[PDB]
């Protein structure tokens, strides 16, 4: 029931047809409005597999997020769009709420950390490498 | 028109499908994947052309403003040099 | 708890003999008593004399030629 | 902290006091994120540290110019305690499966989300400011 | 791919157009203040000559 | 200077007077920076000048 992070990685295709893998920490915990109720506790275990369903549904949502987004804006700003587009609505368009929730079993995902967005294609990495190599010299 | 309801239902047995997640849409044809690969490969390089165009326009504008400054300083220095030259013309006038 | 060599700084100490440690004037040390459930601190030119349940507060130091997170561990803080 | 199966009751303790278990009591062992940099399961220990210290961590990150770069971070840290007499808050202290790995990972993703917008030039000329402001906190001036 | 390339091409072309227009206006401006200092220099040169 | 563990008291002395320790008393040894130029630990001595 305690707070923890999922170990997961997801390949995704951008609008520019440039597939790329990315790991996600997935902060999560199981909120409990009550502990004296057998029924809600039954709801906690009612799911055959909360974690795989979570990672898979969130994965499909990430695919449905990146499917519209261009590779450039994504590479220059992954952490924002990767969070806002897979859960939550306007809060301020407006950036989505950090909280995420699964009613079927009372699950609650928190903020999702990012640390890697490396392209599946190494040649693309070579291209960006030549690009930044152009950047240092123009500087 | 409007986006369809997330719920789905089968009356024949009371089944109810929920939202359908996605994570892969890879083409059966690998050559097509090669085509999109060349396309995004075009994308990264045209973006490099974009940043290069930005840095080029910026450095060009800065060099323009700079040469304009140095030019104005040249005209100024020519002005005080014109002053001292004028005094020299005065002394040269009286001497001649 | 292998704090022996730090305070010996040949023949093994008589463990039945009371443990003791001279404290250098600018040095500071502390020891916690499991029996009294109470820590006590001391510094300056006064040798320590532990109760049997008392234990030294060993402190890791950053030594090495330049810096290193675990090197020259010592209870004698300066 | 240790949980008593016999009394059906957990109890927590810290500071210079040795533990003395009842036969049914069991230690609350805690996995830690150790290794030379970070690792989800390494140096497991029941002796959680409350005192000030620094994380040993390093993070690769990609800049907008597609120039990936590693960087170590000291991460000064400690565990604030509004109270010590409350069993509940102490339970909250150990409620996390892995505070350090979650910390370093979340902060890592935040650093990635910081550098993802920033250019390599301004970052190289001014890393220490943006690396701190963009991963936590808001306006102060 | 020809479509996206056409889009990026038209966009970069328009941006370079607006940019060169800006730098051009700055050129005419700098020529204006340079004309001012040149005018003062013409005054001093006039009195000197 | 020498510190007395027995009296729990340090005492200092200098000039032409020989030291005579109590059994628990110990010298305040001092590291010096010696060597041909400089060196953090060389020619350690209790006789500060």
């Amino acid at each position: 029931l305690g707070p923890d992070f999922f170990t997961d990685v997801i390949t995704i295709e951008t609008a520019d047809h440039a597939r790329l893998q990315l790991q996600l920490a997935y902060n999560w915990h199981f909120e409990l409005k009550n502990r004296n109720d057998p029924a809600e506790a039954a709801k906690l275990f009612s799911v055959p597999d909360f974690v795989g369903d979570a990672c898979k549904a969130i994965a499909s949502r990430v695919r449905g997020a990146v499917a519209s987004v261009t590779f450039d804006d994504f590479h220059k700003n992954s952490a924002r769009i990767i969070r806002m587009a897979v859960f939550g609505f306007e809060m301020s368009l407006p950036k989505a709420r950090d909280q995420a929730v699964f009613p079927q079993n009372g699950l609650v995902v928190s903020s999702v950390d990012v640390q890697s967005v490396e392209p599946v294609d190494q040649r693309t990495r070579d291209a960006l490498q030549r690009s930044v190599q152009l950047a240092i010299e123009i500087t | 028109l409007p986006k369809a309801r997330d719920q789905a239902v089968f009356p024949q047995n009371g089944l109810v499908v929920s939202s359908v997640d996605v994570q892969s849409v890879e083409p059966v044809d690998q050559r097509t994947r090669d085509a999109l690969q060349r396309s995004v490969q075009l994308a990264i390089e045209i973006t490099t052309n974009s940043q290069e165009a930005a840095a080029k326009h910026e450095a060009q504008r800065l060099e323009q403003e700079a040469r304009g400054r140095l030019e104005r300083q040249k005209i100024l220095d020519q002005s005080e040099a014109e002053k001292a030259r004028k005094e020299l013309l005065e002394l040269e006038a009286m001497s001649m | 708890p292998s704090g022996v060599e730090e305070l010996l700084n040949s023949a093994p100490r008589n463990k039945t003999r009371v443990v003791s440690y001279r404290v250098p004037h600018n040095a500071a040390v502390q020891v916690y008593d499991y029996r009294a459930k109470r820590a006590r601190v001391v510094f300056g030119p006064e040798l320590v004399t532990l109760d049997p349940e008392e234990q030294f507060t060993v402190l890791s130091l950053s030594a090495g030629r330049p810096k290193r997170p675990h090197a020259r561990r010592a209870l004698c803080l300066l | 902290q240790v949980y008593d199966y016999r009394a059906k009751r957990a109890r927590v303790v810290f500071g210079p006091e040795l533990v003395t278990l009842d036969p049914e009591e069991q230690f609350t062992v805690l996995s830690l994120s150790a290794g030379r940099p970070k690792r989800p399961h390494a140096r497991r220990a029941l002796c959680l540290l409350l005192g000030p210290d620094f994380f040993t961590d390093v993070i690769t990150i990609e800049t907008a110019d597609h120039a990936r770069l590693q960087l170590q971070l000291a991460y000064n840290w400690h565990f604030e305690l509004k109270n010590r007499n409350d069993p509940a808050e102490a339970a909250k202290l150990f409620s996390v499966p892995d505070f350090v790995g979650d910390a370093c990972k979340a902060i890592a993703s935040r650093v990635r989300g910081a550098v993802a917008s920033v250019t390599f030039d301004d970052f190289h000329k001014n890393s220490a400011r943006i690396i701190r402001m963009a991963v936590f906190g808001f306006e102060m001036s």
